[PDB]
């Protein structure tokens, strides 16, 4: 068990600017946290690619 | 051309018009590139523009 005060613990986040070369993302949320998606093709080996980071 | 008058030799010269040519040729690809990573992008670049494009 924990018992802990506000001050205890400190959480910070930053959710990535998606690029100006980059196919226009969205934008998720987890639990309040604001993920950035990234979807990018890969012509080389004919595969599209996500990230959703954060 | 010229010659004498009343000269029993009445030949005539022909004369030759000649046009010229020079050529221009697009040879040269000038360019700027840069590359930013997405840190470098988010928490260090405040103005795209005045701080990236006009470089």
């Amino acid at each position: 068990a924990y018992l802990w005060h506000r001050t205890a613990f400190i959480l910070a986040y930053r959710t990535p600017v998606v690029p100006e070369g980059a196919k226009a993302g969205a934008s998720f949320s987890a639990n309040g946290v604001a993920l950035r998606w990234l979807a990018d093709y890969d012509y080389s080996q004919l595969g599209d690619r996500t990230l959703l980071d954060v | 051309n010229r010659r004498d008058l009343r000269d029993p030799d009445r030949t005539v010269i022909a004369s030759e018009l000649v046009e010229h040519s020079f050529g221009v040729t697009l040879d040269k690809h000038v360019y700027a590139a840069l590359k930013f990573t997405d840190e470098q992008r988010t928490l260090d670049i405040r103005d795209y523009t005045k701080q990236v494009l006009m470089p």
